[PDB]
RNA sequence: CACCCCCGUGCCCAUAGCACUGUGGAACCACCCCACCCCAUGCCGAACUGGGUCGUGAAACACAGCAGCGCCAAUGAUACUCGGACCGCAGGGUCCCGGAAAAGUCGGUCAGCGCGGGGGUU
RNA sequence: AUCAACGGAUAAAAGUUACCCCGGGGAUAACAGGCUGAUCUCCCCCGAGAGUCCAUAUCGGCGGGGAGGUUUGGCACCUC
RNA sequence: UCCCAAAAUGUAACGGAGGCGCCCAAAGGUCACCUCAAGACGGUUGGAAAUCGUCUGUAGAGCGCAAAGGUAGAAGGUGG
RNA sequence: UCACAAGGCUAAAACCUUAUGAAACUCCGAAGGGGCACGCGUUUAGUCCGGGAGUGAGGCUGCGAGAGCUAACUUCCGUAGCCGAGAGGGAAACAACCCAGACCAUCAGCUAAGGUCCCUAAAUGAUCGCUCAGUGGUUAAGGAUGUGUCGUCGCAUAGACAGCCAGGAGGUUGGCUUAGAAGCAGCCACCCUUCAAAGAGUGCGUAAUAGCUCACUGGUCGAGUGACGAUGCGCCGAAAAUGAUCGGGGCUCAAGUGAUCUACCGAAGCUAUGGAUUCAACUCGCGAAGCGAGUUGUCUG
C-alpha cells in the first residue's frame, strides 16, 4: 500500500547519511524530481515539467533529469542520494537516472 | 537563619548525621548562624527536629 | 444552604462540622467549605436533581444542582461535593431514580418487583423544571415481563440517554 | 463459593477497601468494619442463612467472592520441602466494602436476616440503605 | 508562496483519528484506454509497469461543514507517601508537615508550523 | 569432557560396625524445660432442626469468638 | 525466562510457574516484493473449522522451541 | 490476560447495562530511588601506591515482603538504628527499647528520656472535666434502661408513654391442611358488619375447644415521653497447678485518666574551674627537615 514509499523513505536515512535526497512523483505524466537536505526542512532543486514539458511522455524522464542535474550543478550541490516512492527504478525513473547518473 | 543543637545525633540515620556534620554542629549546646539561601536552609528543614532554630 | 470559606487549609471547619467543597459555572469555578448538617438535610430532601441557592458568607446567592457526592468509606459519612452551577435554558444529563406505582398483579402469583435499574441517565428538561422521580406503572406485568427504555414515561421536554430497549424494573419469578 | 481454574497460589497486605462501597441491586445492604479474609463456608453460611430467613425466596446479592488459595502444610512436618497444598479459598474483604445486598423483602427481614447474617462471621457489620450515589 | 489553490516533501507522531456529509475537474490528482515486446503476476495489465487520449468528479485523493464516536483533559477532593511523631497482643490504624496521582466531572479540539513547484485573480 | 557433584581432586574405587576408638559440637537431633498453640483439651456466642405441640427441660447442624497449656508437633534458646 | 525484588543495577529460601545441553546450507549476507488473528454475510466437495469472495481489521497474530521485553515504515510472509 | 456478582439477549459463544479481584494483569501511575552536572553554600572526607592484618557463626526491635498458622526468643532476604565492640541516666529487675556516646579532678550549675504522696531526688501543683469499676494493674466474638457528649426520629395544651376502667366485636371452624388446628403445627391470602373503638388478629394455653392479655378505643391524670444510631469512660463474658500483689506501701477526701499552663528533680550529654594527651597552625632556637617548649584551636568508649 503506502508501505513501499515509506521504506524507501527511511532507508534513505534521513540526514545521517550526510547527503542530499532526490525525490520523484512518475505516478503521474505530470512529474516533481526534487532534491532536499531533509535535515533543514528545505528544498534546493527543482525541476518540474508542467510549464511545457517537451512533448514527450517518458522519454521526457532524461530531460527533466538533465534540467534537475543541470540546475544542481549550478547551485553547487554535488553529491546524489536517489529517493523514490512507490517506484521500481528500471524504466522511465530509470532514464531519469542515467541522465542524472551523469547529467550534472 | 539561627541554629541550634538540641536532640543528638545517636539511633539516626546515616544522613541526618552526615547534615548535622556538615553543617558544623559537632555536639549538643552548640549554637550556630546561616546563610538564609536554598541549599544551606534546606540542610535545616532536613534536620530539623535535631535543631531548636530562632526565625 | 449557605458557605462561609474558600482556602486549601481545612483546620476551619471539620471538627466543627462542614463539608468540603467545589461548585462551577462552567467560566466561574470555586471551591469552598458548607456546613454538614444543612447539606444532609436538604440533600436527601432535594438529592441528585435537587436544585438549590449558595448565599456565600458575602452575598451572591446562586444556582446549585448537585453533581458528585464523595464520602468516607468507611466512616461512611460525606467529605467532598462537586456541584454544577445551573444556566437558564439548556442543562445537562439528569440522574433520576425509577420508582414504581400500584399494587402490581405481577406480585399476586409469586413474582417479585425488581428495578434492574434503580437509576435513570435521562437528557435535559431545562435546569428549573427537573423530574424529581419517575412512575412506570408495572400492574399491567404478569411473571416474565421486562420493561424496556421505550416503555418508560416523559414528562414532555426530555429525551432518553438510555437505549430505548435495555432492562429497567422487571418481575423475578418465586424462590 | 470455589472457582474453576487458576494460578494455584498466593500470599497477603492490607490497606483500605476499593470498590463497591455502594447499593446497587438492593434497597438494604450490609457492610463489613475489618480487614478479614473470607472462606467459601464462611459466606455459604450466609447464603444458606439469609436464605432460611426469607422463605420463598427474597432477592439476595453476593457481593463478594473468595479468589484466594490459602495453603496449611501437611501437619507435623518440619517446614521446608514445599508450599502448602491448597487448603481452602477466601475473598479478601476489606473495610466499608459492602458484602451483602437483599431486596424483595423489608427493612425488619434485612435487620434480622442480616443479624443472623453476621452471627456467622470475623467482623463487626453495619447495615443500612442506599443513596451511595456515584453510579446505580 | 503576492492572494487563493493544486502536486511533491518535511517538523509534528489522535486536542492532528474515523464515520455522516456537501464542494471538487482540464488544473493539478485519480480512475480510464491499450500492452507484442521492455517490465511484471507462486495464476490474471488487479499490482509492479511500458503507449496515450477523450471521457468521469463518480471511486480514490483534497477541501470545507460536523462534537455522534475516539483523543485530550481541569480546579476541588482522595488514595498512597518522604520525613517528624504514636496507638492496638495482633490483622491494622492515627497525628503534624511537606510531595501527590489514578479514574471520574468541568471542559477542550476537525490540528499547528515549513521548503520548493505548477497553476490561475477583465 | 552427563569431568552433569556441571571452577572440573586419581589415569584409576563400594559397603558395614550393637566389637568399636580419637577430636569436637549444645554450632545439631532424641529427654526434660522454654517461646509458640496448628493439632489436643475444655468454656462462650448464633441459633437451623430434634423434643406430639414448644430452638434453649434437656440436645445444638453450617458457622463464629476465646481459654487452657496436660497431647502429637513446630522452633533449636540454657545443658553433648 | 518470569514474578518474589520494597518504581535505579543487585539480593535468600528444600518460596511460587516454565524452559536448555539443540536447531538452521537456508531459518544466514544482500536485493526486491508481499501483511496479520479473528468475527459478519455469501457461497461445489464442505457446511463448528476447510477453499474463494467481500465489509470490518495496530496487532485480538506471527517469530524453530521457555516466557518477558520487543516488533507492522518488519524482526513477520515470498523470490534473485 | 486468568478470574468472577447480577441481568439483558440469542442459539449458549459473542455483545450491552450493572459489577469486582490479581505476586507472575497493566489505558494510567506517585511519594521516594539512582546516574550526570553545577557548588550558585556548608562541611570535612575522598582517591591512588606500598607494608601488617583480622573478619568470613551474627543477634534484637521498626518498616518492607516471601516460606509459617498475618504462630514463635521461628526462619530466609531487604532497609534504618542499636548490641556485638557501649559504660552513664530511664524503663522495679532486664545485650537489643526511650534519652545519651564515659580524656582525668571537683562535697559546682542547666537540661534530655523519664519523673515529683512514703520507700526514692523533685508540685499531696494549678483550672476544665471523666470513671467508682481498684478499672488503672494483662484478651475476644457476643451481651447491658451503667454513666456523661453530640445527632437522628416520633408523640402529645386536639390530653400524651405508663397507673388503674370497659369493649378487644358477627360473618368465620376463612380456605388449604387434618385423627381434630376453630387467632395460633405447616401452605396462598388478609375481605367485610358496624362503630366511642375492635385487625382471618400476639402470647400462655387445648390432642382440638373454650378460655386469659394486648394492636385500637373512651373515662380518668396532668405532663413529657419513646425509639434508632455516634461517641468519652466504665460492667458482664474472664478457669491451672508451692504464696500472695500495680516494684511495694497505699490511692477514688485521686497518688486513677482526658485536656491546658507553669515550677522543680534527674545522666559520665551540655556548663564552671583546674590539669593531661592527640592532631594542626603560629612564635622561638641549632641546621631546611627534625626534636622539646609555649600559645591557641582541636581530639581521646
Ligand atoms: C543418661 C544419658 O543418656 C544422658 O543424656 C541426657 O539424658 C537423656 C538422654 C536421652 C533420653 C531419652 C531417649 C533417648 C528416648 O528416646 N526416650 C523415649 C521417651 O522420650 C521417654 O519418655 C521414655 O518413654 C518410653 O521409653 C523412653 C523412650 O525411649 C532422656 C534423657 O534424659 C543427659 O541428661 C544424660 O546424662
Ligand atoms: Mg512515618
Ligand atoms: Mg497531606
Ligand atoms: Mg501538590
Ligand atoms: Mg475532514
Ligand atoms: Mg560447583
Ligand atoms: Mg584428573
Ligand atoms: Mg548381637
Ligand atoms: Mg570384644
Ligand atoms: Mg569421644
Ligand atoms: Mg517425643
Ligand atoms: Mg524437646
Ligand atoms: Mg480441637
Ligand atoms: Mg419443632
Ligand atoms: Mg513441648
Ligand atoms: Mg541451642
Ligand atoms: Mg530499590
Ligand atoms: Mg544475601
Ligand atoms: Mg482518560
Ligand atoms: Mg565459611
Ligand atoms: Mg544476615
Ligand atoms: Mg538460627
Ligand atoms: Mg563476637
Ligand atoms: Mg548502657
Ligand atoms: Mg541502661
Ligand atoms: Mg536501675
Ligand atoms: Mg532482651
Ligand atoms: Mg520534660
Ligand atoms: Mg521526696
Ligand atoms: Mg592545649
Ligand atoms: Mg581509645
Amino acid at each position: 500500500r503506502r508501505k513501499l514509499r515509506t521504506r524507501r523513505k527511511v532507508r534513505t536515512t534521513t540526514a545521517a547519511s550526510g547527503k542530499l535526497r532526490l525525490s520523484v512523483y512518475r505516478s503521474s505524466k505530470h512529474i516533481y524530481a526534487q532534491i532536499i537536505d531533509d535535515s533543514r526542512g528545505q528544498t534546493l532543486a527543482a525541476a518540474s515539467s508542467a510549464a511545457l514539458k517537451s512533448g514527450n511522455k517518458t522519454d521526457t524522464a532524461a530531460a527533466v533529469g538533465k534540467a534537475l542535474a543541470a540546475a544542481a550543478a549550478e547551485k553547487g550541490i554535488k553529491q546524489v542520494v536517489f529517493d523514490r516512492g512507490s517506484y521500481k527504478y528500471h524504466g522511465r525513473v530509470k532514464a531519469l537516472a542515467d541522465a542524472a547518473r551523469e547529467g550534472g | 537563619m539561627k541554629i541550634k543543637l538540641v536532640r543528638s545525633v545517636i539511633g539516626r540515620p546515616g544522613n541526618q548525621v552526615k547534615t548535622v556534620q556538615a553543617l558544623g554542629l559537632r555536639k549538643i549546646g552548640d549554637s550556630r548562624e546561616v546563610s538564609d539561601t536554598p541549599a544551606v536552609r534546606g540542610m535545616v528543614k532536613t534536620v530539623k527536629h535535631l535543631l531548636e532554630v530562632q526565625e | 444552604m449557605e458557605l462561609t470559606a474558600k482556602p486549601r487549609t481545612p483546620k476551619q471547619k471539620l471538627d466543627e462540622s462542614m463539608i468540603a467543597a467545589v461548585a462551577y459555572n462552567k467560566e466561574n469555578n470555586v471551591s469552598f467549605a458548607l456546613d454538614r448538617k444543612a447539606f444532609d438535610r436538604a440533600f436527601r430532601q432535594q438529592s441528585t436533581t435537587g436544585l438549590f441557592d449558595i448565599t456565600v458568607e458575602g452575598g451572591e446567592t446562586f444556582p446549585a444542582l448537585v453533581k458528585a457526592v464523595q464520602m468516607d468509606k468507611r466512616k461512611r459519612a460525606p467529605i467532598h461535593v462537586d456541584f454544577y452551577m445551573v444556566t437558564y435554558g439548556e442543562p445537562v444529563e439528569v440522574s433520576v431514580p425509577v420508582h414504581t406505582t400500584g399494587r402490581s398483579q405481577g406480585e399476586v402469583q409469586g413474582g417479585l418487583v425488581d428495578i434492574v435499574v434503580h437509576n435513570l441517565q435521562i437528557v435535559a428538561p431545562g435546569p428549573r423544571r427537573i423530574p424529581q422521580e419517575l412512575v412506570v406503572d408495572v400492574t399491567k406485568m404478569n411473571i416474565g415481563d421486562h420493561i424496556t427504555a421505550g416503555d418508560i414515561k416523559l414528562p414532555e421536554g426530555c429525551t432518553l440517554a438510555a437505549d430505548p430497549e435495555l432492562t429497567v424494573v422487571s418481575v423475578l419469578p418465586p424462590r | 463459593k470455589r472457582t474453576k481454574f487458576r494460578k494455584q497460589f498466593r500470599g497477603r497486605m492490607t490497606g483500605d477497601a476499593k470498590g463497591g462501597d455502594y447499593v446497587a441491586f438492593g434497597d438494604y445492604g450490609l457492610i463489613a468494619m475489618e480487614p478479614a479474609w473470607i472462606k467459601s463456608n464462611q459466606i455459604e453460611a450466609c447464603r444458606i442463612v439469609m436464605s432460611r430467613h426469607f422463605r420463598r425466596g427474597g432477592k439476595i446479592y453476593i457481593r463478594i467472592f473468595p479468589d484466594k488459595p490459602v495453603t496449611k502444610k501437611p501437619a507435623e512436618t518440619r517446614m521446608g520441602k514445599g508450599k502448602g497444598a491448597v487448603e481452602y479459598w477466601v475473598s479478601v474483604v476489606k473495610p466499608g466494602r459492602v458484602m451483602f445486598e437483599v431486596a424483595g423483602v423489608t427493612e425488619e427481614q434485612a435487620k434480622e436476616a442480616f443479624r443472623l447474617a453476621g452471627h456467622k462471621l470475623p467482623i463487626q457489620t453495619k447495615m443500612v440503605k442506599r443513596e451511595v450515589y456515584d453510579e446505580a
